């Protein structure tokens, strides 16, 4: 651990450069992993409409579509709204 | 080249011919094609002589071309079809651009010019490569094809590639060159049933690629490229030059040398489909391939020529490299023919 | 009244492009202990128009080993891609709201390197082809360095309309999120604008003439403009990607104010480095960035495609 | 295969003005291909030179088809017998004899007559029993 | 006029097509392609494809043909060519014209072209499409699937082009 | 089959009769090999902007991606062959004879 | 393909592209989705032989819709006919046509 | 600073797209009728001017199908002016 | 109608200002090779900012930074092994 | 291939919205929220039906119901409407973030004198279960018969005949 804190810490002194960088490559490509955000992030994307939700003909005993919009029953992102 | 370097390259000529073989898109058949041009060419500059430049070159010139018509003829099909799968294509000029764009990738017609020649330049190793697994990646395509080419078009174009083949075969020293004509006049023995018949172009390709990769790379043990280069080695390895009888005697395919395989399984095939005359002419060329190798095989170790006085020098040393496979190669190349009926499992 | 419009954005510009001269020299000759030209008129404001007066009248001389197609048509594309450039710039209201303006802005920039390369081998001279060799090919290996930065940019800001960069930039300055991209962006312009140390597409003591090549009166006039126009553009493009400004619906005026001022502020920056900074040799005008800039770009951009995710920050430009 | 259509629907011993105008026809047609592949892998002296060379290979190609058109039709109107494969030899090898004529050389006239004959017998034998060279895929 | 802006451009990019391969001196021979790959943009962008043509812009455009002319600076001819330089470029030249010419003859007469595939000379408005495209900008959103349904493409293009880069210094190595 | 497509794929047949007329340059046949990639991209795209094939977008770039990799390649060989012939002129590029 | 190591593993490597009908970015239809659905669905373990006779009128169909071609023809002859009719001065287009 | 701005832009989207949802189903009939209108206006011109001409009944179909397929705009704005013609082909992609 | 207007008008002017003053009076290659690839390469994630709106964006994400991290490998390769140091 | 018969002239004539734009997007959510009902089936009809020619009865109704709901609201608050309608397009891309005053004004009208709420986010884009009278067609796509399938390969596995049967060889 001596010498290769030594090297890392050669390399900063020769060269501030492509330390710098590969820095930040490693952090930009380790915490997708680590992140509680990046769920929301999914969630986020497909919360936003793009194609009209099509409605499904009412055949009886649908629990959870609603029948109005403004119905309780469906999805609700209010998370979204405190996010 | 760093062998690192060299083996990635060839792994990815490795992966670019297997690309072909298990892509269902026709992109992706044309992906691989690329990638496999993209890579061979600094395999070929091995020495970087300008000979091998000439070759490299003259093969680049020939199949990116070939690629670019390849191309042409998938936006047509899809401009008349509107599907990329690999399928029967529903367009007949596209097709007919198909199987000539495929066909000079290859050359079988007046496409073939470039072989001799591109094989001449590049090494001898490098010569292996371009002759015994550049054949797999359009076949392979053929083979998916196959179902409605138009049969005037390939047959016509199969006819000429063992009649020029064999023809301009006679007439060349370098063994190299003999090397590309005899495999232009086998292309085309392969690709003639293709329209007929697919499971004996493959039992073709199989029963080539063993001689013809045993014949090269053996001829890489004798380090030889002339004739009379060749003519020498009966002194040195008299062994070596009485394998290189052998198959050379299988190459033209006498029975029972396993050689006679694929033009026995082809003459049945297409007696099948009632094309008679198509074959006595095919057979009948044939007799131009063993002429030359018939007369490579006198030089060789039929008769001796004569040898050189420095040569007693080579007498005290070995061989250094392992003949990979080799021994092995020319036993299933040369007796396999009692074996016949494993052609079903081929299907 | 469309006419007029254009009329109205190219007119500005080239009595811009003739007065920017005045200031250059006299802002140059301000932190040189001078006083820039001030003989010719009040404080030498027509100087300007003396030079627009005089590069007009001189005689072109034609090379003798020349072909004059290309010797004619290389300053006039030089200089028209320079006036297309403000064509989709987003002040308050943009000309033509192309939806791709950014990746239309860098074609046309990538369209100049062309006006570099025919200018030096039309005038068939040994300084006139090694100039050319030298600047088209620098300015086109700093152009990899410009695609990158964009592409880490506008990611946060969404897609490459640059109407949408006032609405994503409206509480604080990109530059605050992107600074390190701010001098690599502001820097790798330095290049492509032809200016300060990476000057080596001209050479002004060693060279005598490179991108410009000899090219003279009428063929330098539209190639002086050419990569004049160009630096208030990249300068207003750098004021409008990072140190952006506030847009009232009801009063565009205040956006046209905040965006000439620093516009300014960067051109005058351009000539603040012009001359108080040493020369880059060509060597090191390479070893910059395809060693330097480059690794330390792609992993910005690697950082600033990741970010969005990080933190749900996803643009809603679609 | 307009040109091959053109001169089989002609029937044998009839129309021999067409049959031979049509025999022109192909063997000019193939005249052509030879002497544009010729041009092509060899080139040519200056462009007099190379339609020089076109004119000959045109010329031989089109007199082989002319003669051999011409005697194969009427030996079945003087023999009064169109079906018999000797219908085409006797006038298949002729063109043997003109490409001797063209070149002036015995040897080459009359191996050519040897085998050109057989061939052109062939070709009555081809489409009497109903052979085909390039069948379709059957089977 | 307007109404034929696609075929007006289509005919420019055919003799942009016949005069760089006609082969004049390679520098000019770029400036012929140049042009065809500037009206090329405007079939692509007069259909709907902005990004598609305006990416032509960037890579190729001005981007590979920039190496092209940088190729023909060092090596080059001592004496580039032109058009006048020799007859045969000249003769090419005005055949590709004339062949394109007595092409759009028959193109208006009849609209019954018949050669190699059957073509129809109406206008180029005809073939386009009626309906929303919402607010996804199709041809945008198609290309940017790239990482959503890329998979394969992505990394045999990433391989390929790296493998782009082991060949390249490769052969320039000098032995 | 309208009068715009018509206009690509000739464009194309005359880039190909070009491609393969080699003049005394080389570079001219590159350019003239730059053709067809070109033309195959814009029948490319026409055909999948029309027909909103939303997915097959992908293969215009993709078809430019790796036909340009060629290029790269081929202009190394052109300079390979200028820097033992001195000239890309194409009939010094005949010593494979024999 | 040759050798279908897409069907042995199970993965998709480039099935998803290979026709329109498809799933698409957003749910976006080609210009010809549905006779893709009516060709595909007819033409399913038949083989490559059977269908192209039977299912030709999907395909027909189909093969109009990609390049219009056919409807052009009955566009070309309307516009040949109307010009035609204008020109000597017998037919009078209706306000319509126009503002 | 620009995440917490971004959220709020992504809402102000959902909120924007949430006005189009509601908006379509009137778009669509306004647009369905409009096609349909001028299909009726142009086969009711193709019993006027297509009545000498053999065999062309009015209305013929292209597709063997008996299924709706959208229809080109090629007929459906052709018969009319050439410049709505060319403010519609060529007037989304133009305008700007 | 205003794109290929502006253009037109642009061309007009620039043409002019010359007119109007013309008749009153191995390592240059091998960088530029390296260039036309990272170019190529860089077309690949030029769609970037609209792919970063799909609903699968984790392989949207591993596979954008594979691109850029091959970017970084060929790079790589071509910074240690001489290759952009250039020949002398 | 036959006959392309369409709807005449004589259904084609609704009462039109003579509406623009910005007043169509100022109310939009209200709108959407309270003319549902005839929204739904209508769109369910363009979507199952898949033909425009067959939902020509819903198309009316979905027009006709939007003018009860705009006149309701010119017997009301109109007036902050007008406002709010000549606010809203001044800005290029009609967008609310900058008229969120009048956004209140509308709001707070319609909140007591009508009571239309403001749609939450996201309510709108909701999947809905809309009662139907119509049923469902039996092939949207009007598809014809299906060509039957070929015999299926069945039965035991049984060793090749007198072997291989290829020339000579036995076993
Ligand atoms: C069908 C039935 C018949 C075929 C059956 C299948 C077997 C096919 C091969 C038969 C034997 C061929 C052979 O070697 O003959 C001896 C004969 C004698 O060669 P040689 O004189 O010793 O010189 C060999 C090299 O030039 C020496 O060059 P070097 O000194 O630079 O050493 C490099 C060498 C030695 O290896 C290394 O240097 C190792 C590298 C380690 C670092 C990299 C690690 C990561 C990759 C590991 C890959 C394993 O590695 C390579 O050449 C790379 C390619 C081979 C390994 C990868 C194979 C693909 C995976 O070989 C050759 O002439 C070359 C053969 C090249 C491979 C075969 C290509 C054609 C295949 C056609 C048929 C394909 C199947 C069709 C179905
Ligand atoms: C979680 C955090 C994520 C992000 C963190 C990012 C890392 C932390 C920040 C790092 C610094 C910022 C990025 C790097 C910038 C420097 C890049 C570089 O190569 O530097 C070394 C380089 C020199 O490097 P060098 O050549 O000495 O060494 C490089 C390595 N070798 C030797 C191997 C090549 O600096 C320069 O090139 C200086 C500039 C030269 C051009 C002349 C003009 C300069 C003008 C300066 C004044 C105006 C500034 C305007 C700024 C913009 C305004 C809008
Ligand atoms: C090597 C690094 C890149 C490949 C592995 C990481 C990414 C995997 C991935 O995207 O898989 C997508 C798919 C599996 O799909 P998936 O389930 O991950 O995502 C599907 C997303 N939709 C529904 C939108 C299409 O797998 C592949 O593409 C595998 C390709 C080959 C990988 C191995 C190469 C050697
Ligand atoms: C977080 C955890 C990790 C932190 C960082 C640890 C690694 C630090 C690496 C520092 C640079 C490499 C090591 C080194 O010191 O190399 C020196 C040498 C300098 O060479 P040069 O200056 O040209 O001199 C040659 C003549 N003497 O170096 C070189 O020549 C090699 C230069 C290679 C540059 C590659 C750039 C690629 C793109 C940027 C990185 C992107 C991310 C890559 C993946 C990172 C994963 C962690
Ligand atoms: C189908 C048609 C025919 C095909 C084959 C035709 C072959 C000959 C064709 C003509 C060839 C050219 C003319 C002759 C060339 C001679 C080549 C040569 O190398 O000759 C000299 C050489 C000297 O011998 P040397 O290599 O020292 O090896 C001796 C044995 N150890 O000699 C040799 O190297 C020869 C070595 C022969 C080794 C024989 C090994 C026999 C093994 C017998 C195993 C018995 C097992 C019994 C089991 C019983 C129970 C089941
Ligand atoms: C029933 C229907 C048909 C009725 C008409 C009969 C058939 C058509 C006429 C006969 C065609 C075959 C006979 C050969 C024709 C071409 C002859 C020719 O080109 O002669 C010129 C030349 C010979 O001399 P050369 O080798 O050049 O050497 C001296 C150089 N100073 O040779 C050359 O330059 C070319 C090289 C030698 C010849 C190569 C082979 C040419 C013929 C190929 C087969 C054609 C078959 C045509 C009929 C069937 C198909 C329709
Ligand atoms: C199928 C076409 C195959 C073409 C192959 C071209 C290369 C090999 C043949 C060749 O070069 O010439 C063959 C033929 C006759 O050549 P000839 O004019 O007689 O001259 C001989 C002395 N140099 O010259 C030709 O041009 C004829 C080629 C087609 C023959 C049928």
């Amino acid at each position: 651990a001596g010498r290769i804190a030594s090297f890392l810490k050669n390399a900063w002194a020769k060269e501030p450069v492509l330390v710098a960088s590969f820095a930040i490559g490693g952090l930009a490509i380790i915490l997708p992993s680590l992140s509680p955000y990046t769920n929301y992030a999914i969630r986020i994307n497909r919360a936003t409409p793009y194609n009209y939700p099509v409605p499904l003909r009412d055949d009886g005993n649908m629990p959870d579509v609603p029948s109005h919009p403004q119905d309780p029953q469906g999805p609700s992102l209010e998370w979204l709204k405190n996010l | 080249m760093n062998p690192i370097i060299y083996t990635t390259l060839i792994m990815t000529v490795m992966s670019g011919t297997m690309l072909v073989m298990i892509s269902s898109h026709w992109l992706l058949i044309w992906i691989g094609f690329e990638m496999n041009l993209l890579a061979m060419i600094p395999v070929l500059m091995k020495n970087f002589n300008p000979r091998a430049t000439e070759a490299a070159t003259k093969y680049f010139l020939t199949q990116a071309t070939a690629s670019m018509m390849l191309m042409m003829a998938i936006i047509i099909n899809l401009l008349y079809s509107g599907q990329w799968t690999i399928t029967k294509m529903f367009n007949p000029v596209a097709m007919t651009m198909m199987t000539m764009a495929l066909a000079m990738k290859l050359g079988l017609s007046p496409f073939h010019f470039w072989v001799p020649e591109v094989t001449q330049g590049i090494s001898l190793q490098a010569g292996l490569l371009l002759l015994t697994w550049q054949k797999l990646a359009p076949l392979s395509v053929l083979c998916q094809i196959s179902q409605s080419i138009n049969p005037n078009l390939m047959l016509t174009m199969a006819m000429l590639s063992i009649l020029i083949g064999g023809w301009g075969g006679l007439n060349q020293t370098q063994l190299r060159k003999i090397m590309a004509y005899s495999s232009i006049a086998h292309m085309g023995w392969m690709t003639a049933v293709l329209p007929y018949n697919t499971t004996m172009t493959i039992l073709n390709l199989l029963i080539y690629i063993t001689m013809t990769l045993a014949m090269f790379m053996l001829l890489i043990h004798s380090s030889a490229t002339t004739t009379l280069s060749l003519s020498h080695t009966w002194n040195k390895m008299p062994v070596i030059t009485s394998l290189m009888m052998v198959t050379l005697l299988s190459m033209g395919g006498l029975p029972p040398l396993s050689g006679f395989m694929p033009k026995w399984m082809i003459i049945q095939e297409m007696t099948k489909n009632e094309s008679i005359i198509m074959p006595t002419l095919m057979a009948m060329t044939a007799l131009l391939n063993l002429y030359f190798y018939m007369r490579l095989a006198y030089s060789s170790s039929l008769t001796m020529f004569p040898s050189t006085n420095n040569m007693k020098m080579k007498w005290q040393f070995e061989h250094t490299k392992q003949m990979k496979l080799l021994p092995t190669m020319i036993v299933l190349s040369t007796l396999v023919l009692p074996m016949t009926p494993a052609l079903s499992s081929l299907n | 009244m469309f006419m007029i419009n254009i009329l109205s954005l190219i007119i500005p510009i080239l009595l811009a492009v003739a007065f920017l001269t005045l200031v250059e020299r006299k802002v140059l000759g301000y932190m040189q202990l001078r006083k820039g030209p001030n003989v010719v008129g009040p404080y030498g404001l027509l100087q300007p128009i003396a030079d627009a007066l005089k590069l007009v009248t001189k005689e072109p001389l034609r090379p003798g080993t020349s072909s004059i197609s290309m010797f004619i048509i290389a300053p006039i594309l030089g200089l028209s891609l320079a006036l297309t450039m403000w064509v989709p710039l987003p002040m308050p209201y943009p000309l033509i709201n192309m939806n791709l303006g950014v990746l239309f802005m860098l074609a046309m920039s990538s369209l100049a390197v062309y006006s570099i390369l025919w200018s030096g081998w039309a005038s068939n001279s040994k300084y006139a082809l090694i100039g050319a060799l030298r600047a088209v090919a620098q300015t086109i290996s700093y152009e990899v360095t410009l695609a990158i930065i964009l592409l880490s940019v506008l990611l946060m800001n969404g897609s490459y309309t640059l109407s949408t960069l006032i609405t994503t930039q409206e509480h604080i300055w990109m530059i605050f999120t992107s600074w390190p991209l701010a001098m690599m962006w502001f820097i790798s312009t330095l290049a492509e604008t032809n200016r300060a140390p990476f000057d080596l597409t001209e050479g002004e003591s060693e060279l005598v003439s490179g991108f410009n090549v000899e090219y003279a009166a009428g063929p330098f006039a539209m190639f002086f403009m050419a990569e004049y126009a160009n630096i208030i553009m990249m300068n207003a493009f750098t004021a409008i990607l990072f140190l952006g400004a506030s847009h009232d619906p009801h009063t565009p005026e205040l956006y046209t104010i905040n965006f000439v001022l620093k516009t300014l502020a960067l051109t005058i920056t351009f000539l603040w480095i012009r001359a108080s900074y040493p020369r880059f040799r060509y060597d090191q005008l390479m070893h910059l960035l395809w060693k330097s800039f480059l690794p330390l770009t792609l992993a910005l951009c690697m950082w600033h495609i990741s970010l969005p995710i990080m933190t749900a920050s996803i643009p809603p430009q679609s | 295969k307009t040109l091959l259509h053109k001169y089989s629907d002609i029937p044998e011993g009839t129309e021999c003005h067409r049959k031979a105008y049509a025999s022109t026809s192909i063997g000019g047609a193939t005249g052509l291909i030879v002497s544009a592949y010729s041009i092509a892998l060899k080139p040519p002296a200056s462009f007099l030179e190379g339609v020089a060379r076109t004119g000959r290979y045109t010329f031989t190609s089109a007199a082989i088809g002319a003669i051999f058109g011409l005697t194969s039709c009427i030996s079945a109107q003087v023999r009064e017998k169109p079906d018999d494969p000797l219908n085409y030899f006797i006038g298949g090898c002729a063109g043997g004899l003109t490409l001797g004529a063209r070149t002036r050389s015995y040897g080459i006239g009359a191996a050519a007559c040897a085998y050109m004959g057989l061939t052109a017998a062939l070709v009555k034998m081809g489409q009497l029993e109903g052979w085909q060279v390039f069948a379709e895929p059957k089977v | 006029m307007t109404m034929y802006i696609a075929f007006i451009l289509s005919t420019i990019f055919v003799i942009g097509f016949v005069g760089f391969s006609s082969k004049p001196s390679p520098i000019y021979g770029g400036l012929g392609l140049i042009v065809s790959g500037g009206v090329g943009c405007g079939i692509v962008l007069n259909f709907g494809g902005s990004f598609l043509g305006l990416m032509v812009f960037l890579i190729y455009l001005g981007g590979m043909l920039v190496v092209f002319g940088y190729t023909t600076a060092m090596a080059t001819e001592m004496y580039p060519e032109v058009w006048v330089s020799n007859k045969t470029v000249f003769g090419a030249f005005v055949s590709g014209l004339m062949m394109e010419f007595c092409m759009v003859y028959y193109a208006l007469k009849e609209e019954e072209v018949e050669i190699i595939f059957k073509f129809n000379g109406l206008g180029d408005w005809v073939i386009y499409d009626t309906g929303d495209s919402g607010f996804f900008s199709e041809e945008a959103m198609g290309i940017a699937a790239l990482y959503s349904y890329g998979t394969w493409l992505v990394i045999v293009t990433g391989w390929s082009l790296l493998i782009g880069v082991v060949v390249i210094m490769e052969i320039t190595r000098g032995n | 089959m309208p009068l715009v497509y018509m206009n690509i794929i000739m464009a194309f047949a005359i880039a190909l009769a070009g491609l393969l007329m080699y003049r005394s340059h080389l570079m001219s046949s590159l350019l003239c090999l730059e053709g067809m990639m070109l033309s195959l991209f814009i029948m490319s795209t026409l055909i999948i902007l029309n027909t909103h094939f939303t997915l097959a977008n992908m293969m215009p770039i993709i078809l430019l991606v790796f036909a340009a990799c060629e290029a790269a390649l081929g202009l190394s060989l052109l300079v390979m062959v200028s820097n033992t012939y001195g000239t890309d002129y194409v009939q010094n590029l005949n010593l494979l004879q024999c | 393909p040759f050798f279908d190591v897409q069907k042995r593993l199970g993965l998709d490597l480039d099935r998803w592209m290979t026709i329109q009908s498809a799933e698409q970015p957003h749910k976006i239809p080609g210009r010809c989705h549905a006779f893709e659905k009516e060709w595909i669905e007819c033409a399913h373990g038949i083989g490559g032989i059977r269908a192209e006779k039977e299912c030709k009128i999907e395909f027909d169909d189909f093969v109009e819709c990609l390049l219009r071609q056919k409807t052009m023809k009955r566009l070309s002859a309307i516009k040949r006919q109307r010009d035609k009719l204008i020109k000597e001065g017998k037919y009078t287009p209706p306000p319509h046509h126009l503002g | 600073s620009m995440m917490k701005w971004n959220r709020e832009r992504r809402r102000l989207q959902i909120e924007d797209f949430e006005a189009r949802i509601a908006l379509m189903p009137l778009f669509q009939a306004e647009k369905d009728r409009r096609v349909l209108q001028m299909l009726r206006e142009n086969l009711e011109e193709e019993a006027i001017i297509m009545k000498d001409v053999p065999d062309w009944k009015v209305g013929e179909s292209v597709f063997h199908t008996t299924r709706w397929v959208t229809p080109m705009m090629g007929e459906l704005y052709g018969l009319r002016t050439n410049e709505e013609i060319l403010s519609a082909t060529y007037g989304f992609i133009w305008y700007t | 109608m205003n794109i290929m207007l502006t253009l037109l008008t642009n061309v007009t002017l620039a043409s002019l200002l010359v007119l109007i003053a013309f008749w009153l009076p191995m390592k240059f290659f091998l960088v530029a090779i390296t260039f036309l690839l990272f170019d190529l390469e860089i077309a690949l994630l030029l769609p970037l900012p609209w792919a970063s709106q799909t609903n699968n964006l984790k392989t949207m994400l591993t596979m954008a930074l594979f691109l850029l991290i091959l970017l970084a490998a060929s790079l790589a390769y071509e910074w240690t092994q001489k290759g952009l140091e250039w020949a002398e | 291939p036959g006959i392309v018969e369409l709807p005449t002239l004589e259904d084609l004539k609704v009462q039109e919205v003579k509406v623009s734009s910005s007043v169509l997007k100022a109310a939009a959510h209200h709108y959407g929220a309270q003319c549902d009902k005839p929204n739904k089936e209508f769109m369910l009809c363009r979507w199952e039906e898949k033909d425009p020619r067959r939902c020509l009865e819903e198309g009316k109704l979905v027009n006709q119901c939007a003018l009860d709901f705009f006149r309701q609201i010119k017997r009301h608050c109109a007036e902050p409407f007008t406002e709010y309608w000549t606010c809203i397009d001044y800005s290029g891309l009609q967008l609310f973030r900058h008229c969120r005053k009048q956004q209140a004004k509308f709001d707070e009208c319609v909140l007591d004198k009508l009571g239309w709420v403001r749609p939450d986010l996201g309510e709108l884009s909701k999947v809905t279960k809309v009662k139907t009278d119509r049923p469902l067609p039996e092939n949207p796509y009007h598809s014809r018969a299906r060509p039957e399938p070929n015999p299926e390969a069945e039965g035991d596995l049984k060793p090749a005949k007198h072997g291989s049967r290829l020339f000579f060889w036995t076993m």
